[PDB]
């Protein structure tokens, strides 16, 4: 008897599962030759209006890639998700969760145990991998010369699998001063990226106060010394009268002729009112009629327009002023000041720079490309690498990298592992081993023997000294303090955490109903 | 068009044509795809491949010659690739491997100069002397091993022999593969160590038991039994003997009957009654022309009636029916024995000679096959090769058979190489030095072809995982200090690079068919301008 | 020396990179008529 | 370019290897059920005819199930060699092989070994491991005693894996007897398995004589004492004579009477000559028309027709006579001899009984069964456990089972995995593990531990005891000598050599072509 | 409890309960058909 109905595929007991274990396996084969800085770049096809697209990044490989494999979404949601609440390791937490059910399917094979069990040994192995990695973290921020070098080591650790890696090493000060002139408030809507093709990756450079590309007015000369700037969130234009909701009722045309004249002089007296201020800036939200800006002219007051909705807000700190509406008080909304508000140009677009402003809560950064596949890798190389930097002002707490911080976990799961009796301790002994996959890829996309490298980090931590990593330069074991290498706790706590929650969810589907598609 | 149909050729939408660029890009990009396929196969290193038939048999091997026969494949430039390792397999049998890799090796080379503003024939040419000048390099460094005798001449045979058995499947037993197979021509041969035959020796395949059951018999293994089997399955000799006395008839059992449709009419009782006499007179004559020539076991082309199963058990004679015609050849052979026609001329001297006629058991049931030793050194040696599956005993076939082909071309007077990447590294370099003598317009033609013959040791360190950097820097650099050519790539790793210590050698004749046909094909290759493509 | 270190595992990234050059180049040789003063317009 | 037609499907990268190793998981867990005393048996679904098969055997299971994939062509080809050679084990070959992949698919995944390191891997561990065998090896062929027990306990293990393990006690001196009958015969054709249905599965017995289906013709008693058999082959139903050119010509019909007449007379005269002999039955394999028929009435000659020539080889082995043709010569001729003819019935179908024969060469076994499906089956149970039996009377040496061959095989890889050193120590110690799967396969279908049962197993012959073993009965380690628990050494020898063999096949395949379909 | 083995297949118990579902239908036909006031089946 069936009673799901026509077309229903349906798989249960051994047919469940395995399904969910083959789904793993195949999304994480494809993130697996992208972890690492030798990693290799994925190029991503759409099936419709041929768009191309280069990324390193785990999580918008998944999100391109269609797949109908329930357990596939479940590796992709948690991608999003890490890249949502981090945005860097999207790649390590797929495998990570991937390598959970690998060792996870022969311990149902191999071994026999069941899976509620070996959901409790993970439950075990991971209370004592995050006791181990929390007491292997250093405290930052409590000097401000220590805390500025502890950013630059981040970005140099996540722009290493980025295309970036060649010049990441003058992209290091260009990610971390954009984060301590934040100041402490963070968000990256107050970071611009500006694509420019031309030239080469190193090309890129730091912007001294804010960049934003705009037009001046036809008759608004270029260059203005000391210009004051004010944004206004009010719109110059046809504003009917005040409340809308009318028509206006002309009996005789006599009285229609200075109607229309009436309209002119609101907007007029609406300009003398903004004219109290004394500046020599005006920008605007939206596009400014042709009438009012007749009268910036005499005045001799620049005008932009077309401000997007999150331009208004990047230069409102960087001034320091803030949005004006009524404009009726003088006093109020004391406006900054700019030194220089001379416009240059990049390629074929001029862009207007700013120079000499009194805070730098918002930032903007200029990338130069040969082609758009790499600008488009270049602004989520950045995105990635400013939202860790970002993140570490908030959480300060930071471990180490490179292989390092995989095999400390692994560490405190086999001494807990003796200690539990019945067959849960073999899933502790396989979440240890799964822990040496992470570091197990990394020699194995830059060319190297993994059984030799890994053998011998692991063995050299069992002798206490918890300092060793893996280098991928000279193949061979190095210090991680030596070499620079810094994450920060926050990143490797979210990877444990889902990866382990995310193995948890599919060892538990016993059955799998799909409907019939619409 | 003017507004009418332009029709030259019949089929006019159907055949396709190609030319310029695009037409010598095509060409050698069909070549890399087999080359590539072949690379990964060539060394010990390599790996086999299934090879998939339309009837759903599947053939598992390395062999380039046998992979691409059943390779069913589109454009006609890599149909020129199938032909050319069929030619390196039917006459030398070896390196059908070597030289896909050698001449889409010399159209890679070609590609590059053909992008330079090069005439396609001004390339053939440079090839074709590059190629004279390699062979004849390698010729004055090769010495000649016949001043040996007897004893190091078998040494000789048993070092080519592990040679060739290599990189294909069951490679463990390559030690006794090289025994058996110098033992088979060590028996058949002739007395002056020239011109051995090989037809005289047949290669048999049985599928069952181990690969360590494999060894060698003199003399012939029949797919039928014993007619008629209440009798002993061991045949064994009187006490004195001259031998078995071993009988062959390709008549069989009946009374004489005429060729032509005969209509033999009986008019009487009597002359019926006559033919019952007549009928039991004939098969006790044809009994008794055997037991008065001292022969045991007959055999039978066409087999016999029934009539003879009892008569031949009560002479104790052993029987056989329906053996085919190609076996008869194969049986007077071993045994030196000669066909008798008919009764009348059945006499002892045409009567075979062998050790001993015995069936084995083999598996539980299968089939029975008889088998048949020689008591000394004959004419005939039959392989005998088991496997514990059926794509096992078919590749120890064809492995043996052109481990049988190398010994062979060993027996041609004065042509011997050691291999291992040694014999093109030595001729690469006596080609780029004459390209700074002679400069000109052929100066780029002689480094295309040295660059092409540095491919075969390169692909050596892929399959073996090493630098074919480094591997390759080495080799030059060892034949600019010192004059010795023996030095080679090892994919085995045993140390050693000499040759000399490694004993790994090749025959001469198989090397100098590498360069000559691959690079007589990409001459015509080369010349090739318009395709035309029918449609299927 | 063999069986030892490292094997290869992946090969098709070895092929997608020839199927990328390959596919790349064919192009560079349509626009390399039009270099230099000889060179020829192309009507597209 | 494509140099391939149309319809080509080649894989020449990591799907290919991928498609190999999990093409033998699939036929490797198809007969791992099938494993032991305790394991299921599998049904067919014919595509035709609606012909349901229930065998345990894995050479029937793998040759009816259609497969395509060319990795399991070769575990289904060396399963027909298994069958065909030493007539069991064809599961054991198949489990083995498949579990040789398993471990070699982790080498080439995560250890990162050579294809062909993994091989030579396994030639040093063979050596080892059929060495291992013949220290292990006992020939009791010096006591016929002792030699005839262990033909028993030979039949209780085979016995055990079919359907036939609760009555085999009884079946076991069936099986054995058999095979002393045939005086170290290999020949299994000689011996005739009639299938009845109905009855208890415990009635089967082991007649002494030759049983044969065919009855007399028409008025020849059922029952007669002290009758001479005779065989004759050829002829003798209206004789051709030989040549097909002769004719009858006739001037008148009165001379035709007395042609056919003659064709009589020469009917008469040769069995005239069968009644020199004095024997009181004649069999003929050929078919008696009626007039010959009624000539053995005046000379009380039993008569038996429709005989098939494999049964006339079957028949003259137990009466121990001689096939006689060509009647003249009575001196060279010879005769079987039986004390009592009986014509009896086994179900709706009368038999022919034979009792009393002077030669035991050959014999008739009877079944019964509740099904034809279980008489199918107690066929071909038989028929592996003959073909052993058969085998041991060539070779004599034996090897103990249940578990403990495996394990002490695997006693020896492991001793020279130390010395190769290397890489080959990952692929000689897989060799080991690849060992230890066929007893853990044995505790699982009996649903017992995986590992603490397999674990107490090992450790006992490492301590010096090498006559443990497995006891899936009482689900502990016990002593295999007191239970009886042994196999021929041909089939412990076949089945490494054959698993071995064809490990090395996959392995060695990069590339997988397949041609269009015909 | 969490020490017991799992097996992993628990579909050779789910093939026999479809196995005898439709060997009871069988025998559930010929039911009414059972002594001297069972009834024929035309076939
Ligand atoms: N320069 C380096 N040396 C050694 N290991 C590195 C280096 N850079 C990154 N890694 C390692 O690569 C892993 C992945 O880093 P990252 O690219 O930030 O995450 P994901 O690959 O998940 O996007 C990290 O766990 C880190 O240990
Ligand atoms: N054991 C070995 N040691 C060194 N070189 C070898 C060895 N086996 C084969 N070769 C080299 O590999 C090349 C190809 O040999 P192979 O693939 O076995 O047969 P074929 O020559 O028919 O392709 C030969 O030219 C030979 O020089
Ligand atoms: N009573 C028993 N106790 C322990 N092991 C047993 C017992 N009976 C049989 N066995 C084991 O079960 C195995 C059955 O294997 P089998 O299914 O016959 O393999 P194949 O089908 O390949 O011949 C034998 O190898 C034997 O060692
Ligand atoms: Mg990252
Ligand atoms: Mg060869
Ligand atoms: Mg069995």
């Amino acid at each position: 008897v069936q009673i799901f109905g026509d077309q229903v595929t349906e798989e249960r007991a051994e047919n469940a599962r395995l399904s969910a274990f083959v789904g793993a396996i195949a999304v994480g084969d494809l993130v697996k030759s992208t972890l690492g800085p030798k990693g290799m770049d994925k190029l991503l096809q759409s099936a419709s209006s041929n768009t191309c697209m280069v990324t390193n990044d785990g999580a918008t490989i998944l999100k391109s890639i269609p797949l109908d494999n329930p357990a596939a979404k479940v590796l992709v949601n948690i991608s999003k998700v890490q890249d949502d609440e981090v945005g860097d390791g999207t790649t390590s937490v797929t495998v990570l969760s991937a390598e959970l059910l690998r060792e996870a399917e022969k311990l149902i094979d191999q071994s026999k145990i069941h899976p509620q069990t070996i959901i409790e040994g993970y439950r075990l192995a991971s209370a004592a991998a995050l006791d181990a990695l929390t007491k292997a973290a250093v405290d930052n921020s409590h000097d401000k010369t220590m805390f500025r070098e502890d950013l630059i080591h981040i970005a140099k650790t996540t722009l290493s699998s980025k295309i970036l890696s060649q010049d990441k090493d003058h992209f290091a000060e260009l990610a971390t001063n954009a984060i301590l002139r934040l100041k402490g408030s963070t968000n990256l809507e107050h970071i611009q990226i500006i694509k420019i093709l031309g030239g080469k990756l190193s090309d890129s450079f730091l912007d001294e106060g804010f960049i934003l590309a705009k037009k001046f007015g036809n008759n608004q000369p270029k260059r203005i010394e000391n210009a004051k700037i004010l944004i206004a969130n009010t719109t110059l234009d046809t504003d009917k009268v005040k409340i809308f909701g009318t028509k206006f009722k002309v009996d005789s045309t006599a009285k229609l002729a200075q109607l229309e004249k009436a309209e002119r002089e609101k907007m007029k007296n609406k300009i003398a009112k903004i004219s109290k201020f004394g500046i020599n800036t005006f920008i605007n939200r939206q596009l400014i009629y042709d009438y009012p800006e007749q009268l910036f002219t005499d005045l001799g007051i620049n005008s932009i327009e077309h401000a997007d909705f999150e331009g208004v807000e990047r230069l409102a700190l960087v001034t320091g002023g803030e949005v004006v509406s009524t404009f009726d008080e003088p006093s109020k909304c004391k406006l900054g000041e700019c030194d220089v508000i001379e416009e240059i140009m990049l390629g074929e677009q001029p862009f207007l720079k700013f120079s000499g402003c009194k805070a730098g809560e918002a930032c903007t950064i200029v990338l130069r490309g040969a082609t758009d596949q790499t600008l488009d890798e270049a602004e989520r190389s950045l995105h990635d690498a400013l939202s860790v930097l970002s993140q570490t002002t908030k959480e300060t707490r930071t471990v180490l990298g490179g292989g390092c911080a995989e095999m400390v976990m692994s560490k405190a799961v086999d001494t807990e592992a003796q200690n539990i009796d019945g067959k849960k301790s073999l899933a502790v002994e396989a979440f240890a081993r799964a822990l040496r996959q992470l570091p197990t890829i990394l020699a194995d996309n830059a060319g190297f023997d993994s059984s030799e490298l890994v053998s011998k980090l692991r063995s050299s931590i069992y002798n206490g000294i918890s300092t060793s990593g893996l280098d991928l330069n000279n193949g061979t074991i190095a210090d991680m303090r030596q070499l620079g290498i810094v994450e920060s706790y926050k990143l490797k706590r979210a990877v444990v955490s889902s990866a382990s929650e995310a193995a948890e969810v599919l060892l538990r589907v016993d059955n799998i109903i799909r409907a019939r598609p619409r | 068009e003017m507004g009418r149909p332009f029709i030259i050729v019949k089929d006019q939408g159907n055949k396709k044509r190609q030319h310029g660029l695009e037409a010598k890009k095509s060409h050698i990009l069909a070549a890399r795809s087999v080359a590539s396929i072949i690379k990964t196969s060539l060394g010990p290193r390599g790996l086999d491949k299934i090879l998939i038939s339309p009837d759903g048999e599947i053939t598992i091997t390395n062999d380039g010659a046998t992979i691409l026969s059943q390779m069913e494949l589109d454009n006609e430039i890599a149909k020129l690739l199938v032909q050319l390792s069929k030619s390196q397999d039917d006459e030398i049998g070896d390196g059908t491997t070597g030289v896909v890799v050698l001449a889409s090796a010399l159209l890679d080379q070609a590609l590059e100069l053909i992008q330079k503003g090069i005439h396609p024939i001004k390339i053939a040419n440079g090839f074709d002397e590059a190629a004279k000048l390699a062979i004849s390099k390698l010729e004055e460094t090769c010495d000649d091993i016949s001043a040996s005798n007897d004893e190091l001449f078998r040494d000789f045979l048993l070092r080519a022999a592990k040679t060739s058995l290599g990189s294909k499947i069951v490679s463990k037993d390559h030690d006794r593969f090289a025994e058996m197979a110098v033992e088979a021509v060590i028996n058949v041969m002739d007395k002056d160590r020239k011109d051995v035959d090989f037809d005289l020796i047949k290669m048999q395949g049985r599928v069952g038991g181990s690969i360590s059951d494999s060894k060698l018999i003199n003399g012939v293994i029949l797919d039928k039994d014993f007619s008629h089997p209440q009798m002993p399955k061991c045949v064994l000799p009187k006490e004195g003997s001259d031998g078995v006395k071993l009988a062959i008839l390709t008549c069989p059992f009946e009374p004489p009957k005429p060729k032509t449709k005969h209509k033999l009419d009986i008019s009487s009782v009597e002359e019926y009654q006559k033919l019952q006499t007549y009928e039991q007179d004939k098969f006790k004559e044809m009994i008794d022309d055997v037991k008065k020539a001292g022969a045991d076991v007959v055999i039978c082309q066409w087999g016999f009636d029934d009539e003879a199963n009892h008569l031949l058990l009560q002479n104790d004679l052993p029987a056989v029916r329906w053996v085919g015609g190609q076996e008869l050849e194969h049986i007077a052979i071993s045994t030196n024995g000669r066909i008798v026609p008919r009764f009348q001329d059945l006499s002892k001297d045409k009567l075979g000679t062998c050790s001993r006629i015995y069936e084995q058991e083999f598996g539980t049931t299968k089939d029975r096959m008889l088998i048949i030793e020689q008591s000394k050194e004959t004419k005939t040696v039959t392989c005998f090769v088991r496997g514990s599956n059926k794509m096992i005993v078919d590749e120890a076939e064809r492995a043996l058979h052109d481990s049988l082909c190398v010994v062979r071309n060993l027996v041609k007077d004065s042509r011997v190489v050691y291999g291992g990447g040694a014999a093109e590294v030595t001729m690469s370099l006596a080609v780029s030095e004459e390209a700074d003598k002679q400069r000109g317009i052929d100066q780029y033609a002689f480094r295309g072809f040295a660059q092409a013959l540095d491919t075969i040791p390169m692909t050596l360190a892929e399959n073996s995982g090493l630098d074919p950097i480094g591997t390759l820097s080495t080799l030059k650099s060892k034949q600019l200090k010192e004059k010795i050519s023996n030095i080679g790539v090892d994919c085995l790793g045993y140390g050693s690079n000499d040759m000399k210590e490694l004993f790994v050698v090749d025959p001469f004749i198989g090397k100098k068919q590498q360069i000559l046909l691959a690079t007589q094909l990409c001459r015509m290759i080369l010349k090739i301008d318009n395709v035309i493509i029918s449609g299927k | 020396v063999p069986s030892n270190a490292t094997f290869k595992n992946k090969e098709k990234p070895q092929e997608v990179r020839k199927a990328n050059i390959i596919a790349a180049r064919s192009v560079a040789d349509a626009i390399r008529t039009s270099l230099g003063p000889k060179g020829m317009d192309k009507m597209i």
